[PDB]
């Protein structure tokens, strides 16, 4: 954080009417790009349609991306066999401490990592013989390696602090969770309290149960998307039936100057 | 290796019978990326239901959501019924209005 990274996917075997590789960025927690092989063109999303950009600048991220296809889906003809795979590949950027960028290149086969980009020796490594394959493919196509040494170490810091200028209200943003507190009846002699924090940006929120003022615990709590971005999280807790308006659910989220306590309705 | 999903259903806003919204269900964690994700409503598929991409976490596992546009009620019910490799049966999930 803020990173830039780029989620990759291809699949050997897609479904009838979805591509067989696309490609999803995100500037921190947002998704800013959107790319798919069946359109093969680099998007923006939401608010950043709206960004103030450099020339040529989605023509530069859909050249990016149009490579990637081909390299990933090449990967496929390295194994052999049927399959079927999935190849997905986490590649960006961050700014460390020293404001200097921290390149990332990870890639999974089937669900699990098993290669990386190693960027002093500008090589593909790891152990198993499906990395060495692909690898050995990729570090013969024609600069290939280059290109990626030159996305990582230029083109994606480069797009970071153009999107760090150009999008920081974006990025700021701090919308605070609209909060409910609700009991429902569960087993016998047990009731379900349930806190929930509705459309809220950014992600990072707590949720934390209070019984008679004194700490009860986090509950058990989940987190989700809303289709504009926004977020959701609830944590439940159950207590004894009868105890329910003993509790209070607190809320701490950066939308909100301090700490909010949130009563049973 | 595969990965079985974990299925969300939440609105955007709080429930308010009579007021717009979206209803979301929220799938998670799942591998393959083949997935199919309807929205019911007392037990009928609905019709005008939009998704996200189809992106992944840290761990490498998919996500994605679907979401539609509806007017809660007092009575209606809501639910998701997600199918999967992993699934030996599709799961239904419903709607708890306080999620
Ligand atoms: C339908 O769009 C979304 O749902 C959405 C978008 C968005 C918003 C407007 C336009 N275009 C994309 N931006 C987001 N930023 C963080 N989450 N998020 C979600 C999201 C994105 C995914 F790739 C997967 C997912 F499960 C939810
Ligand atoms: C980080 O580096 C950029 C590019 O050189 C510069 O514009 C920015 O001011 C730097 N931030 C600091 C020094 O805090």
């Amino acid at each position: 954080h803020l990173s830039l990274l780029y989620h990759l996917t291809a699949v050997s075997s897609p479904a009838p009417g979805t591509p067989a590789f696309w490609v999803s960025g995100w500037l921190g927690p947002q998704q800013y790009l959107s790319y798919n092989s069946l359109r093969g063109e680099a998007e923006p999303c939401g608010a950043w349609v709206w960004e103030n950009q450099v020339s040529w600048y989605w023509e530069k991220e859909t050249t990016d991306l149009r490579i990637k296809e081909k390299l990933f889906l090449e990967a496929f003809k390295a194994l052999g066999g049927k399959g079927p795979y999935t190849l997905q590949g986490l590649l960006g950027c961050e700014l460390g401490p020293d404001n200097t960028s921290v390149p990332t290149a990870k890639f999974a086969l089937n669900g699990e990592e098993f290669m990386n980009f190693d960027l002093k020796q500008g090589t593909w490594g790891g152990d198993w013989p499906e990395a060495l394959a692909i690898s050995q493919r990729w570090q013969q196509q024609d600069k290939a390696a280059n290109k990626e040494l030159t996305f990582l170490l230029f083109s994606c810091p480069h797009r970071l602090r153009e999107h760090l200028e150009r999008g920081r209200g974006n990025l700021e943003w701090k919308e605070p969770p609209s909060m409910r507190l609700k009991a429902r009846p569960s087993s016998p002699g047990f009731s379900v309290l349930t806190c929930s924090a509705f459309s809220f940006y950014p992600p990072e929120l707590q949720l934390r149960f209070l019984r008679n003022g004194l700490a009860a615990g986090t509950g058990q709590g989940d987190f989700g998307p809303n289709s504009d971005g926004s977020f959701h999280a609830s944590s439940s807790l159950t207590v004894k039936s009868g105890d329910e308006h003993h509790y209070c659910c607190i809320v701490q989220h950066a939308g909100l100057a301090q700490p909010l306590r949130v009563e049973l309705e | 290796i595969q990965r079985t999903p974990k299925i969300q259903v939440y609105s955007r806003h709080p429930a308010e019978n009579g007021k717009s919204n979206f209803l979301n269900c929220y799938v998670s964690g799942f591998h393959p990326s083949d997935i199919e994700v309807d929205l019911l409503k007392n037990g009928e598929r609905i019709e005008k239901v939009e998704h996200s991409d189809l992106s992944f976490s840290k761990d490498w596992s998919f996500y994605l959501l679907y979401y539609t546009e509806f007017t809660p009620t007092e009575k209606d019910e809501y639910a998701c019924r997600v199918n999967h490799v992993t699934l030996s049966q599709p799961k239904i999930v419903k709607w708890d209005r306080d999620m």
